[PDB]
RNA sequence: AAACUUUCAACAACGGAUCUCUUGGUUCUCGCAUCGAUGAAGAACGCAGCGAAAUGCGAUACGUAAUGUGAAUUGCAGAAUUCCGUGAAUCAUCGAAUCUUUGAACGCACAUUGCGCCCCUUGGUAUUCCAGGGGGCAUGCCUGUUUGAGCGUCAU
RNA sequence: CUAUCUAGCGAAACCACAGCCAAGGGAACGGGCUUGGCAGAAUCAGCGGGGAAAGAAGACCCUGUUGAGCUUGACUCUAGU
RNA sequence: CGUGGAGGUCAGUGACGAAGCCUAGACCGUAAGGUCGGGUCGAACGGCCUCUAGUGCAGAUCUUGGUGGUAGUAGCAAAUAUUCAAAUGAGAACUUUGAAGACUGAAGUGGGGAAAGGUUCCACGUCAACAGCAGUUGGACGUGGGUUAGUCGAUCCUAAGAGAUGGGGAAGCUCCGUUUCAAAGGCCUGAUUUUAUGCAGGCCACCAUCGAAAGGGAAUCCGGUUAAGAUUCCGGAACCUGGAUAUGGAUUCUUCACGGUAACGUAACUGAAUGUGGAGACGUCGGCGCGAGCCCUGGGAGGAGUUAUCUUUUCUUCUUAACAGCUUAUCACCCCGGAAUUGGUUUAUCCGGAGAUGGGGUCUUAUGGCUGGAAGAGGCCAGCACCUUUGCUGGCUCCGGUGCGCUUGUGACGGCCCGUGAAAAUCCACAGGAAGGAAUAGUUUUCAUGCCAGGUCGUACUGAUAACCGCAGCAGGUCUCCAAGGUGAACAGCCUCUAGUUGAUAGAAUAAUGUAGAUAAGGGAAGUCGGCAAAAUAGAUCCGUAACUUCGGGAUAAGGAUUGGCUCUAAGGGUCGGGUACGAUCAACUUAGAACUGGUACGGACAAGGGGAAUCUGACUGUCUAAUUAAAACAUAGCAUUGCGAUGGUCAGAAAGUGAUGUUGACGCAAU
RNA sequence: GUCGAAUUUGGGUAUAGGGGCGAAAGACUAAUCGAACCAUCUAGUAGCUGGUUCCUGCCGAAGUUUCCCUCAGGAUAGCAG
RNA sequence: AUAUUGGCGAGAGACCGAUAGCGAACAAGUACAGUGAUGGAAAGAUGAAAAGAACUUUGAAAAGAGAGUGAAAAAGUACGUGAAAUUGUUGAAAGGGAAGGGCAUUUGAUCAGACA
């Protein structure tokens, strides 16, 4: 998931089971002031679900990945 | 013993009849007020083979009186009948192969068919194909007549019954052998699964009343009563006569 | 199957969290009966039957 | 990596390997059980055919 | 052949998972599960079954709100605020 | 003569008997009456710093609030006066709450995480469209309300 | 290609104890008893005489105051009509 | 006499060792059994008088557990087959790489999928167990990583069918029934200044719902990318649906477009109720036409192979997606015209005064061509650099031919039937003429452009001589798609290319008996219940064919001859100055014939009928005892009999305002 | 043996135990069918077969009479303690 | 006043003591089998305390031999005592197609006490 926030600005979250791409478009805008230009969906088999956001070509996935903490 | 093959059939459940190629209930129209004082016409817009029928059907299309609408019938199409000749129903209709008729409008010695017994039960007497009902007199005081019946019986309905004019179509369909069994298959895989007959003696005795034995007979007398129960009831049920007739 | 229905995905996802050994701090506690992890499904000799 | 998440929580790397290694044999005996006591009722059929005559 | 030829040729099932008691019973042609009656209201128990009621009666569970009603019988059934 | 075969003893092996234990059964007596539409019994999936199960619990998830006790928990890590204290704890009590998806199961359906509808609100040029939130929508029956039906029927 | 010999791996049926014969008597066809013939460790590959070899409380027959399938004008009833 | 427990007593024994267990050690008793020494061992246990019982084992094809002899034995033998070096390693018949040798041979041992499994996928560690030898490898063990959708499926609609409500049965769990004997609704604007709403003026009277990851169906393609994911990601290029919605164009001062004789045409070009019509929408077989992909193939531009000789040689790359524009046809149709001396015409015989042939047009756009997409991608080469990330630069990516080829899509037709070979959702169109509207205005959002949004769940991998079921890593079983070259009639058999595998315990020896395969002097069924088993014959071409017959057959009847190789000759086509005797010309594989030739061999391996004369029996094709019976039995068509005109015949239900035949009617149903 | 059809087959659905289904074998109905499987009444009943656990002492039989749907069994008399 | 083999809380026993007592003393209606209804086990004990064997050496490693802990590894997670079948080493003896047993003694081994 590093190549995804390194090469693409895909950001990789695990979301709740209970959303539905437009609550994870809405989060990211809300949780983390960026703009998202689509929301990709998996439910992992661990039973868990991965949430492949991108944000859109001004916002950098590697600054935001550095203010949240996880380099 | 197990419950013997003609007791296995009402309760349906593979004996049903095969209901997914035929076009409808073949029906006269119902009884209203353009029928019973004067007519009302129609046009055989296609005369189509329904699948386990002997005999083609027609599908009139009478416009609605009280809505503006059409309604779409579908009667046992007889001979002499043709797309885009008009059919005409009703007590003041013409007397022409495939007008419909009560039977009190109609001349001694004339034949109809698929006529109706009681007045208004849209038609089932005499359907299949090349039967007809030949009008052997009528009644004006009861308001009765009496006709012959396919079956040579002598029946008296009413004389407000309907019935289209003319034999049914197919014409002498039996009079051609099927020659082989993949022929009568074919007629029964859109009939009903009765098809291949197991005789009764071929069985064992739990099967059939007439099955066992080290040989192949009947052992008792083949015609059974009229008052035996469901499950003796094998072999010829009533027979007052039985053999060949003459010789 | 591979096109399979979620409440079926929903067991396999559970299964796969139980296909563990047993925790080895497990065996260290004071009266610790459990020496390994027995109702553990492998899927060459027990099928689940879901 | 999650092998330290051994090194901090009791477990050592030498005592997961001798550990296991116990382990891994006290299911073998029971294992050795299961083969053993079943074997007696385990071709007791029901309905064979007798292919003979 | 009726037996290791022929048990080869089974691959659709006939039962499914039960959604009200969550075992495989749930019979998928006749729509109906056969450990419990599941389309039915009460569910499926019988007395020749004795040892079929013991895994599925009352204490076979969590008992989410049956295993305080014993202790609340003892207080009383009260409410409102508890102490100093 | 050896080997081999047989017997016995010693030590070793296989194997788990015997003996001594026992937070478990069993039967007997005594006391009480306490499930659910205010959603039960049962089910499914989840939740711990390190858990697979058992026990506990429900997105507030090995618990919260309250009261009581008064210094632990402990496999390890961590946390220290929190220790003459509105205060430790896998403590007891328990009256306040939460209680996912279900289930008599209740919007319709359910081999579907399928499809609706009404209402208050928020957002996107927005009464109509899409979306996030909050609250509703089962059936039989009783009592009352409101609006109707019926030349059933009575005065006008 | 096996069998055979080697390295590795390695079961089962069966088994009172077991295993050389002749005649005798005997539950009337003995591996054992009685009288004789005799008889030398350990064994390998074959073999189908024997072990009344193994397989399964005889499937035939009889007995049972034991059943079941089937039949009819057996006895006693019965749905239906 | 012995045992498990109970009351009493010996102020019994005991950590200085109770109970147990062992002991060809001792003693007592006729015996059941009692006592002692030694060894072991570690927490309780006895004597005696009485009480009480789940109280004494050699057996029960006893029960559960444990262990033997057999026995280092039977065996680990189908699926053609393995070998050399090196690396890793304590260790190699078995792991990895390289070099050989081979096999599956395009109905694969290949590439994918539906069921079903469920993490087996993939990487890093690791060999106690499992892989019936081995193990350093593994579908094993240990830890982790991994499945991305507006277009792909589900969801949606209906099928055979399941099934609630109303009702009606039922002591009752529940049963019948699916529009039913029901008061079972929504919806257009007039209402639009209250929009509460009233008359509206009608309305599908069908009236739950479930039922298909193979039917119906709104829309996505190419290139790259991963240890493991792709029609899902990245890059480019599109389309659809639901919206809002402003421009441009259109139409309008006769408000709702013009052109063509016409079939019809176009960038657009108001249209409510209601009604009708189409699409969805359908069998199978046969040949014929066309298309696509593959195959074969000539020239040129590259790269590798062979070379003693020969070979302008053998192999290989030379590719274009959805979508959009312009165009392209059989069929059908319109106009002009008027046909016997009958013409037109298909492989296949149909069409014409109900208007042919002919001349001129119109349309559908399956499909093909050009162009955009798009050469910038991809492919093949050459060159020069290097960190690992990575490149960087030049070229080239071309023009044709061919056909009873193969697969497959489709078109126009033909054959067949007592068989005419699904339904809804959804979508459009017409008839209708309600309503509304022009001068800065409306209609336009079916014309072009522009703006926003497209949720939920599945997505890895296997699909089988190791991922499913068969107790298992079992020669069994399990639905389907694509499919190269030669021989040849062929998807036969045999050999090879792409791709995959080289897994199945091995080594030595070559006794008997086996199992699988062979051959035989002379005789040729003398064998045996019996020609069981094996052999013989077989392809093709030409010749020749009987009794019998339901005239179709019998029939490949019987029986006879030829077949290689090589050099040739003749026949059968297409395009062209000469058909209103002929000429160069490109291009098929087909038949017939003749010489010459050889150890008289030639369907040279493979493949591939034994035939005849009669009897018994069932007419045939078909079906059956899964796992001892494939038959003469069952079925069949044919024939005949019986029942019944619906207030009914035969059958079902515990019952019913219940059902099968019956979406039926004597040419039918039912029973034989 | 048949190989274009009374063909073969996937998925859906229908019929369930004295019932289903049967081109008929008493065949098939989950290795079960001249009546499935599972639980219960049930420890069904048996005049029939097998087994029946310590020692010593003393006494010690019967296979016969009569009746019995009686003849592989009982009652009764006998013998015995 | 009566019934109660279920629920909740108590008390008790001439009861069973891990093949017993409930199917279950233990992660037991658990694992596992069956499409399904249903069927359904086995499995308790180191020591007072883990003081669960640091270190040395042989081995590729498991392990071995020492050492060390302990009252005791003749208690080392295969853990109380640890019977028999069956098995191994050592010691004794016997043995021509079985072995075993009864009475009697020789020989070897072994045991013995009133007078000792
Ligand atoms: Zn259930």
């Amino acid at each position: 998931a590093m190549k995804k926030v390194e090469d693409g600005n895909i950001l990789v979250f695990q979301v709740s089971m209970k959303a539905n791409k437009y609550q994870i478009k809405k989060a990211v805008k809300e949780l983390y002031e960026v703009d998202v230009l689509k929301v990709n969906t998996l439910v992992r088999p661990n039973g868990t679900k991965k949430a492949y956001v991108r944000l859109t070509a001004d916002y950098d996935a590697l600054d935001i990945a550095n203010r949240i903490g996880y380099i | 013993g197990r419950v013997i093959r003609n007791q296995r059939k009402g309760a349906g459940s593979i004996f049903t009849s095969h209901t997914r190629l035929r076009q409808g209930a073949a029906k006269l129209r119902t009884l209203d007020y353009a029928e019973r004082h004067g007519y009302i016409r129609g046009i055989v817009k296609q005369i189509v083979h329904d699948s386990g029928r002997g005999a083609p059907l027609a599908k009139v299309v009478f416009r609605d009186p009280y809505k503006y609408r059409l309604r779409e019938e579908i009667f046992i199409a007889n001979e002499g009948v043709h797309t885009g000749q008009f059919i005409y129903a009703g007590k003041k209709a013409s007397l022409n192969v495939g007008n419909v008729l009560p039977l009190g409008s109609v001349p001694e010695g004339t034949i109809v068919s698929n006529v109706e017994e009681k007045p208004g039960d849209r038609g089932a007497l005499a359907r299949a194909s090349g039967n007809y009902v030949i009008i052997i007199g009528h009644n004006p005081d009861e308001n009765k007549t009496r006709v012959r019946l396919p079956s040579g019986a002598k029946k008296v309905i009413s004389s407000d019954a309907r019935g289209v004019i003319g034999v049914i179509a197919g014409g002498g369909r039996v009079d051609k052998p099927l020659l082989k069994a993949g022929r009568a298959f074919h007629k029964y895989r859109l009939k009903r699964n009765s098809w291949p007959k197991t005789r009764g003696v071929a069985m064992n005795p739990v099967d059939h009343p007439h099955g066992g034995g080290n040989h192949q007979h009947i052992g008792k007398a083949s015609t059974i009563s009229r008052g035996a129960v469901s499950g003796q009831k094998a072999g010829l049920i009533a027979a007052r006569r039985t053999g060949l007739l003459r010789g | 199957a591979a096109q399979k229905s979620f409440r079926i995905k929903q067991k396999m996802a559970k299964a796969k969290k139980q296909n563990r050994p047993l925790p080895q701090w497990i065996r260290l506690r004071t009266n610790n009966t459990i020496r390994y992890n027995a109702k553990r499904r492998n899927w060459r000799r027990t099928k689940m039957n879901i | 990596t999650a092998a330290d998440r051994r090194m901090v929580s009791g477990v050592t790397e030498k005592q997961y390997k001798k550990g296991m290694k116990k382990m891994q044999q006290l299911e073998k005996n029971a294992i050795n059980t299961q083969i053993r006591r079943e074997i007696k009722r385990v071709n007791f059929q029901t309905h064979y055919r007798d292919e003979l005559l | 052949g009726k037996g290791t030829p022929s048990f080869g040729k089974r691959h659709n099932k006939s039962h499914t998972l039960c959604n009200r008691c969550g075992r495989r019973s749930f019979h998928v042609q006749k729509k109906t599960c056969s450990s419990c009656g599941y389309p039915a209201a009460k569910t499926r128990s019988y007395n020749w079954g004795a040892k079929a009621k013991r895994r599925h009666t009352t204490g076979t569970g969590r008992m989410r709100y049956l295993k305080h009603v014993s202790r609340r019988f003892k207080n009383g059934f009260q409410t409102g605020s508890a102490s100093k």
